[PDB]
DNA sequence: GCAGACACTACGAGTACATA
DNA sequence: TTTATGTACTCGTAGTGTCTGC
């Protein structure tokens, strides 16, 4: 029996989080433990973090009896992944001392059970938890808004400039070509409470990102309905998505000022 | 609003006299743009002496500055044509120039309707500029201008800056021939004794020249010269004419038959032209054009009446000294040109290829300099070698 | 981690006309352009850290000093400078309204464009003839034989000139004078001749003996930064009496961890500008020391090649 | 509070004005009087003049104080204009010798503003004094039909030689690769008038014309049901798109025939 | 003297989008029967075959049999003009250097008729191989166009072997393995999503993906494909029309 | 809902330079 | 018709994905 034996259900959902960061992250690492599939990786520029955890509750069946570490090419991973239709079960399948996955694809609508095998990788990449936990702004706004804004801002400039009032988020993309300002303000919507906007603010807030990184942070707004930002001076910025069992937390550096 | 513009813009020839020197082009180039309708009229067949009948587009070529573009626009503003301007800065690949102008060349001017006597106020004009800066060779819009001047039912103008490229092979003879000169000191004199008029500047009679030669008949930047300099010193005499001169010399890149004009000489060589004309000052001349610098020294490496014999050395002596290191430069330059491509060895190829062997051969010359003759041999050679490996083929 | 204090490069950084010491003529002209206005094309060219692109810059600020955030274009070759993205940017900006004052233009400056590829410097020619009544370009680069022709014939050729060791003595006093240091005159003399006209390699130099030792003296400048190969190289070369050839290499090039790669270029490129003696024994010496660059560059890198290169180079200088 | 306050009510109608012309040319001048805003554009090959006129009725509030020219890039323009809703109300302001222009996006929600500015460029373009003038025929079909009809006859050849004679509009283009040829039929459509072809005869047509000069002035189709043209054998083709309060007018020039 | 007036030009359309990349230059062999066609490739490793015959047809009339060489890029083009509810009409005439392609519609209101002139291609040898093939399989084109898809991402090199009514698409590359097997499925309420195996005797054959990637452009003529493969013949696989076939044949690859 | 229409990143092929 | 790898640039190309409206 393979020690490791992780059942999808619906194997749409780990495509959708493999495209989250497929984009950003080329090389991730998978730490599978009792408690959940998790996974941590810095982008080649060391700009960019992905914290990643899934829990029992989104696998159907969950058995890991040690911890394994997956170093994974992530291009290569969303190629198998895309070797698949939605309605296919995908199971993740490893044994002691893995030297490769194994990936089914079942259905009991049609007997077309197709096994794909990826190979594994050696990142040694032992890198840190999380040590920021304290910030001063906590603001969550719908993902399809937010991700609209980052669309149609980093078009003007490559720099996008967040800022924090009371009751007043402003986002700035000042650019050669002209300039930028969306003003959104916080309400509930009783009718729609998932598009409702909310805001905590305790200390001002002025932060600068860069706007390719931002776009590869909203590429994953189709993986959650809503993201959460939550803001800091000195601290990076936590956009979070969150999932049925866990989160998708991205981590990103603020440009200097000078 | 006026004393804010280039001065080589605001004492611009505005009618067709006041374009300095190269009267004989610009008269020319006004004479063919005046005789296209009888000559379209006449199927481009039959042309007067002259020939302008039979060359549907004229080709503009010369050194910069000296008013190509515009005389073209001068030209073309005056017989009530409608300009219509091309650039590098705008893109002229096949697919970009197939649907660019390729439309207009048999259809007229729409602007010309609301600005109307004027017989060619319906028609266009193509001044096709920076023709030299489009260089993309095969499939990169020069196939397509030869089709444009091969049928377009419009004038055609092209400038650019010399013709020696391989690049601008296949405008031999379908497109017109004239060329622009450096400008004659005397027009050249008028016009800055009227730019001193106006700009109240001192400007003596005697340093013009100078300026001229120093900047090789660019007008544009003696423009330019005299305006910096009257910035903050508005006389000048024999006292700065040196200066001026050292600190604004032209320094243009020599034409590869230059480079080999300079390097034959016996003078540079001497104790005098050593100290004036440095040893750097040789590795640069060949780094202006490394590509033909080592052959155009070994063609004609021979043909010279030497003057640097060292006393009982005899002139066959002193060929084989050069030949010997025209055979080590070889070396040195398939090493570079090869798999490792040791590319650091260029400076080296230098002096084993051009230096040397012209520092043992160097005097007055016996004749002018005589082109690269290895590469026609070589095609020639080659086409034999295609055609016995063809036999080769047949004869199995 | 440590927070890190800003070097003297940009922490003494000239912003006025007046500070920057160097060519007279030149900064004299600079300042008058700048009381002046009407900035012409212009394309500064010089040796590296003589102070090209700060004078370009200080220039700039006077001229602008309200409105150089919104009309001043700084690019190099850090940014995209591509056909594509010149056109769209320079052209965006050539045309932009911007009410300056009178005398007063838009200026785009383009830092080190010896770079910057032909097509794109084509392109430029044409925005150059077009919009020069509302912007001016301004190029500095290390030299100007990259620029094509017609781009130096529409713009002003204004080229810098390595400064002489007062003007270097100068600047380092009045650094010393803006910061307490304790110097010796045979330090900031062991500096000048070290820097061989760099301004920046002295600041550099003078930062790095003040943070190592704190006192400016000779010894501790011969610690931070040891004597140029090519004068050591050039000592080699000049040098007769093959065994002190042999033993000056051996002791300060081989034993110091010298590559015989740096080695031979250093003697290539000391021969090639070595003026003492005449010039078939500078051609000789070039042919043996490209032999040996030869050798050396197939694989065959040892300190008999050196040697050998060294007894040939005195076999000729003794003339057989 | 400034010079211009002219408002849009429905964005997506500047938008769509915007892109019928965004291709074919790059700087327009925009002049801004009080009875509306015309624009004219001529094309980097001169043969295409892009005249364009929005009346006041079109803006839901229209308050030009005095005329003004607003050059503005038209690629900087579609970039700007792709940030707003269908619901967004466009509130294009322009102040006192303007540099800048701010293209206010307000919203039915009040939560939600979107401002941009926009900086104007310096465009040197002579006024064009078009006049009045009577065409041999005048042809107006819908302008869906009309840009099926020429982009299937810009895929066979560059050229179009439209002709009309005998009642009979026919489009027909020879190339290369083979030749195309198109016979419709004025009618009068009782169920939908809008799909009907009118067609008045006054002196025959010989007139030719480009592909892409075509395409670039049926990119624009979406603004008209219907596109008038007129066809005068010395004078250049009228393509005009009425809009609700305005039109878009392509003044093309026919070939040498 | 051919007149073949279509019902719908969306089937000539969708038979050139299915050999726009696999040949450019066909001949077209034109008969009473029917129109028939043969190519090779550039490689001369693929065979498209295509045969559509007159029951397809509303109309056709072919008194004399006449090879068409005609270029693809060009009714591609004059193909994407045509659209729904118009009825194609293929005329040519006795010595047709040019051929015509009438659109006709419904409605009077836009009638177009083009032209494209006949190039010269050499009349491909038809050769009339058939040789028996050892194992016989058809399953959906959609599942077998995934299947080959997903495969060839992985490698360059898809091995198709059948034993035991299990057939295993297995490509090997460098980021891993894929391996897909199907069962002999049979369906009932939907009988065209099924399938079927005629094991006589187990082979084993490797082709390249390039090619195998190719003929799937082909999908859009058939619902179903059916392949056949024998261990020294090429492979066949067939789109089914509605009146006639298109034929693929790639020799295996070792 | 499906088919188009768009803008988008991505891949392929060709020119050009290679030390001051 | 020449060099002969690697790099950078530039282009047109084919897919790829997302938004409109029949
Ligand atoms: N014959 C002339 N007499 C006086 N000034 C002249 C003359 N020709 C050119 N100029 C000056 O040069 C300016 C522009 O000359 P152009 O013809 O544009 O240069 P060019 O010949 O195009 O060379 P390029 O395009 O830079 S390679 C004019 O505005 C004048 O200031
Ligand atoms: N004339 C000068 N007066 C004062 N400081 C100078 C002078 N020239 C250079 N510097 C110093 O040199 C530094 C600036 O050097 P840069 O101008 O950036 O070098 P550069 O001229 O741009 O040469 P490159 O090609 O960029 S390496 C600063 O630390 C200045 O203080
Ligand atoms: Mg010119
Ligand atoms: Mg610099």
């Amino acid at each position: 029996a393979s020690m490791l034996e992780a059942k999808f259900e619906e194997a749409s959902l780990f495509k959708r989080i493999i495209d989250g960061f497929k984009d950003c992250v080329q090389l991730v690492n998978f730490q599978c433990k009792e408690d959940g599939i998790i996974a941590q990786a810095v982008d080649d520029s060391r700009v960019l973090l992905v914290s990643l955890e899934i829990g029992v509750e989104a696998f159907q069946e969950y058995r890991c009896d040690h911890p394994v570490t997956l170093g994974m090419d992530l291009t290569s991973l969303s190629k198998i992944l895309r070797c698949g239709n939605n309605t296919d079960t995908l199971t993740l399948i490893a044994d002691n001392t893995p030297d490769s996955i194994i990936l089914l694809f079942e259905d009991t609508k049609k007997d077309r059970i197709a096994e794909y095998s990826l190979k594994l990788m050696d990142i040694d990449a032992d890198f840190l938890k999380i040590e920021e936990l304290q910030y001063d702004s906590t603001l969550s706004l719908p993902s399809s808004e937010f991700s609209k804004i980052v669309r149609d801002l980093s078009q003007l400039s490559d720099s996008i400039n967040i800022m924090i009032t009371k009751e007043t988020i402003k986002f700035v993309a000042d650019g050669d070509i002209g300039s930028g300002s969306v003003i959104i303000k916080p309400f509930v919507d009783m009718e729609h409470p998932e598009t409702s906007i909310k805001l905590e603010m305790d200390q001002p807030v002025d932060l600068t990102f860069g706007a390719k990184y931002l776009l590869d942070i909203i590429k994953g707004s189709s993986l959650s309905d809503r993201v959460g930002i939550r803001l800091s001076s000195e601290a990076p910025a936590l956009f979070q998505f969150d999932l049925k069992s866990g989160f998708l937390q991205f981590f990103l550096a603020p440009k200097f000022n000078d | 609003r006026e004393e804010d513009k280039l001065w080589t813009v605001k004492y611009a020839p505005t009618n067709l006299q006041q374009v300095c020197g190269n009267k004989g082009s610009v008269m020319k180039l006004k004479n063919w743009l005046a005789n296209w309708e009888n000559s379209k009229k006449n199927s481009f067949k039959h042309a007067g002496k002259d020939g302008s009948g039979v060359f549907r587009a004229a080709m503009l070529y010369g050194p910069p500055g000296i008013g190509k573009t515009t005389a073209a626009h001068l030209v073309a503003q005056e017989l009530g044509y409608d300009i219509l301007e091309q650039n590098a800065s705008d893109v002229r690949s096949k697919t970009l120039l197939n649907a660019g102008v390729k439309n207009a060349l048999d259809n007229m001017s729409v602007v010309g309707y609301f600005k109307h006597q004027n017989l060619n106020g319906k028609h266009f004009v193509i001044i096709m500029d920076e023709v030299d800066g489009m260089s993309g060779g095969d499939r990169g819009g020069v196939g397509q201008l030869a089709q444009f001047c091969r049928k377009t039912s419009t004038p055609l103008i092209l400038i650019c800056n010399e013709r020696n490229l391989p690049k601008m092979r296949p405008f031999d003879r379908v497109c017109l021939d004239i060329q622009f000169r450096r400008p004659d000191a005397n027009s050249i004199k008028s016009r800055l004794m009227t730019i001193a008029i106006r700009e109240k500047f001192k400007l003596d009679p005697n340093v013009i020249d100078r300026l001229i030669q120093t900047t090789r008949g660019d007008i544009r930047q003696v423009i330019n010269l005299l305006s910096t300099i009257s910035t903050t010193t508005k006389t000048i005499n024999h006292e700065n004419i040196n200066e001026i001169s050292k600190a604004w010399e032209k320094n243009i890149a020599l034409k590869p038959f230059d480079i080999a004009h300079k390097m034959l000489d016996g003078q540079i060589y001497s104790d005098i032209g050593s100290r004036n004309f440095t040893l750097n000052d040789k590795i640069a001349l060949y780094f202006d054009d490394f590509d033909f610098t080592p052959l155009m020294i070994q063609e004609n490496y021979l043909s010279t009446r030497p003057s640097v014999l060292k006393p009982g050395q005899s002139h066959l002596e002193a060929v084989a000294e050069a030949a010997n290191c025209i055979s080590l430069g070889d070396i040195v330059e398939k090493k570079i040109r090869s798999s490792e491509q040791l590319w650091s060895l260029l400076p080296l190829h230098a002096v084993l290829s051009s230096v040397y062997p012209a520092s043992k051969v160097a005097g007055h010359m016996a004749g002018r300099i005589n082109f690269t003759a290895w590469l026609g041999q070589n095609s020639k050679s080659a086409k034999y070698y295609r055609l016995l490996q063809e036999i080769h083929y047949h004869t199995r | 981690t440590l927070s890190l204090q800003l070097p003297w490069v940009e922490k003494y950084r000239p912003q006025v006309l007046s500070d920057i010491v160097g060519n007279k003529e030149t900064i004299d002209r600079l300042q008058q352009i700048a009381k002046d206005g009407n900035m012409p094309h212009m394309i500064i060219s010089g040796m590296p850290g003589i102070g090209k692109t700060t004078s370009v810059h200080c220039l700039a600020h006077e001229l602008l000093g309200r409105s150089y955030a919104d009309g001043v274009l700084e690019l190099n070759a850090s940014d995209d400078r591509g056909i594509d993205v010149v056109r769209n940017q320079i052209k965006h900006f050539a045309q932009k309204k911007l009410h300056l004052p009178p005398g007063k233009h838009k200026i785009v400056i383009l830092d080190e464009a010896d770079s910057m590829t032909a097509g794109a410097q084509q392109a430029l020619r044409r925005t150059m003839e077009l919009y020069s009544n509302s912007t001016r370009f301004a190029f500095a680069c290390n030299q100007s034989n990259k620029i094509i022709e017609p781009l130096q014939s529409r713009c002003a050729i204004l080229r810098y000139s390595k400064l002489s060791d007062e003007d270097v003595l100068k600047r380092l006093l009045q650094i010393i004078k803006l910061e307490d240091v304790k110097y010796t005159n045979d330090g900031l003399e062991a500096i000048i001749f070290t820097a061989e006209g760099d301004m920046r390699q002295a600041i550099n130099n003078l930062q790095s003996t003040v943070a190592g030792h704190g006192l400016v003296n000779a010894d501790n400048v011969f610690k931070i930064v040891d004597s140029p190969h090519p004068l050591i190289v050039k000592k080699m070369l000049l040098a007769s009496n093959l065994e002190d050839s042999i033993q000056i290499l051996r002791t300060d090039l081989w034993k110091k961890g010298y590559s015989s790669i740096d080695i031979v270029t250093t003697s290539f490129r000391v021969t090639k500008n070595l003026a003492q003696v005449k010039e078939s024994v500078r051609l000789e010496m070039i042919k043996e020391i490209g032999l040996t660059h030869m050798r050396i560059l197939e694989g065959v890198g040892t300190y008999l090649q050196l040697a050998s290169m060294l007894a040939k180079i005195h076999k000729l200088n003794n003339k057989a």
